[PDB]
């Protein structure tokens, strides 16, 4: 749901 | 610093228990004494640094968002005047959060950039310079709002151009950047397209590429890739 | 203190922000800064307090709790020795966990307690007192260790005995107080059969009392008879 | 599984 990001 | 007197091995060891711990703020106080040792940081360190900032600034950002999202209500017509409260503490949040993004900046600048001289090295700092960037530009709303977002950018672009010269396809450090560079356009840079053409093409370039690694490889690859198909499916 | 300057009810706002943020340290500064406003606190403005504090206090009691593990299992026969950081570094967690119990032991001897004379006000600051002493029991090694679970002791008992003389069986804080007492005798005193006594009794009472209640005070004593009955359990 | 305190 919230965009990943690593 | 307030690290200073401690071994670098022990603020290393310390920083491994406060990740145990779940305690990063003293893990990235802990890495930012051993960053501040001078020497250069193995694999193993710099992902230390990585997570304990990205964990500090994880928690920092979670609670800007919630308390902008406050401050944006109280800011619709026929919120009830609240005071500066919402405000003050949003800017008091930010502030703080701005503060860590500074000081991994600085801790880039001084010296871990210029003397990382590995694409593994180089690259991860280069990421990384263009994540706290990127975490500022979150937040950034003044006149700098764009040379934040260049920062970003810029970092982002060495790393990215350093990491095709020089890794596979499916390094993970390649693969986490391109990520990240992705989400850099999709949310920061107003550019979806980039971020979306960005995560198919690197998504797709380390497929490619899976055939040559070993399963623990491809398993650290693969767990990447899928964060960019879900950024993928998000997007798309 | 830093929160001097603050109007009280704009720390009491801004505790309820970083509440939403999950920024509890922010949240127990934030009180205790309307603490030593020197009013008195509503009962909202109580649980505010109480759960900054014990979301702080209960991160580094998980913390230390990790870090205790790891020391004691680095003082095995067999285990390797890693030098004094395993130790230092819990001693720290420990020193920050006693910090904060001191600091709500004294936001509670100056002057909460002594000003609280409402059985809700009064019972609610000595369960805190007793929890807080008893956090400080659980890392407690040294001499004051008895003196410690004493205070604990004495003050869930002055606590118990207002709740029972003030509060319906199913008052929230008499249940919690109950709860968190039980939890002292099994875990602090050694006593686990007063502490399944004890959660066994107010259980019970709290189940004759039950038929009073409207059904939002139902939920909340239910919801507390449900943490006695999972102690139960797991004593039992 | 660890005992309840509130
Ligand atoms: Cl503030
Ligand atoms: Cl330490
Ligand atoms: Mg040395
Ligand atoms: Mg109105
Ligand atoms: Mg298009
Ligand atoms: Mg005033
Ligand atoms: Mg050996
Ligand atoms: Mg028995």
């Amino acid at each position: 749901k919230r965009r990943k990001s690593v | 610093g307030a690290m200073g007197s401690m071994e670098r091995a022990s603020l290393i060891q310390k920083a491994k228990l406060a990740e145990q711990a779940e305690r990063y703020e003293d893990m990235a106080a802990f890495m930012k004494g051993a960053v501040e040792k001078g020497e250069e940081l193995s694999n193993e360190e710099r992902n230390l640094l990585s997570v304990a900032y990205k964990n500090v600034v994880g928690g920092q950002r979670a609670a800007w968002r919630v308390l902008s999202s406050i401050e944006q209500k109280s800011n619709e017509e026929g919120s009830e005047e609240k005071g500066p409260e919402v405000r003050e503490y949003r800017e008091k949040v930010e502030t703080e959060l701005q503060g860590v993004c500074d000081t991994v900046l600085g801790l880039l600048d001084s010296h871990l950039i210029k003397e990382a001289g590995d694409a593994e090295s180089r690259v991860f700092y280069l990421k990384m310079k263009g994540d706290y960037y990127r975490y500022l530009a979150e937040v950034a709303t003044g006149d700098d709002k764009k040379r934040i977002i260049d920062s970003a950018r810029s970092a982002y672009q060495e790393a990215m151009d350093i990491s095709k010269k020089e890794m596979p396809p499916t390094h993970p450090i390649r693969l986490g950047l391109a990520l990240n560079f992705s989400v850099f356009h999709y949310e920061i840079a107003n550019s979806p397209e980039e971020a979306i053409s960005l995560a198919k093409t690197t998504f797709d370039e380390a497929m490619a590429d899976l055939h040559t690694l070993s399963e623990d490889s491809y398993k650290d690859s693969t767990l990447i890739m899928q964060l960019l198909r879900d950024n993928l499916t998000l997007w798309t």
